[PDB]
């Protein structure tokens, strides 16, 4: 599972 | 709605009878929020981001309310930046990216 | 177009003169490419996520084309599995998230 930009 | 871009796409949603904000991320497979107890079981899992992995709580089959639209599925639960609604549930409420 | 959300949100965009595929992120506030031989002068930068903190290079106005959209604006290249257009470019090509 791949979750992303800060 | 239609929600533009140039500020983060933060909505308020309701979990576990509380409310929360989270942001509508079309970049995550999964929906993420910050540590809290969500009712039921829930077992281990890994997610990875930039950064690199994480461990988190996975809860099933967890009622959101996200903006008013109702969703019920997977929510993990972990050291998180920020809250977000990945497309597990965005496809549960209909969410599309138009241009 | 639209974009719907049943599988990750990847298209064609071309930087560099080179055709990639890369996802449509309205969770990233900046747009992460995995190039490491583009020239032009670049800065070092720090970006967050699910991770943690990862070290990329930041090159300004870069043209990015995104499903025959041009975009101009700030890309950051480090190690990524997923390119990554962010919220810099997508407001550039008019994208709205709907439901």
């Amino acid at each position: 599972s791949l979750n992303x930009i800060x | 709605p239609q929600i533009t871009l140039w500020k983060r796409p933060l909505v308020t949603i309701r979990i576990g009878g509380q409310l929360k904000e989270a942001l509508l991320d079309t970049g995550a497979d999964d929906t993420v929020i910050e540590e809290l107890n969500l009712p039921g079981k829930w077992k281990p899992k890994l997610i990875g981001g930039i950064g690199g992995f994480i461990k988190v709580r996975q809860y099933d089959q967890i009622p959101v309310e996200i903006t008013g639209h109702k969703a019920i599925g997977t929510v993990l639960v972990g050291p998180t930046p920020v809250n977000i609604i990945g497309r597990n549930l965005l496809t549960q409420i209909g969410c599309t990216l138009n241009f």
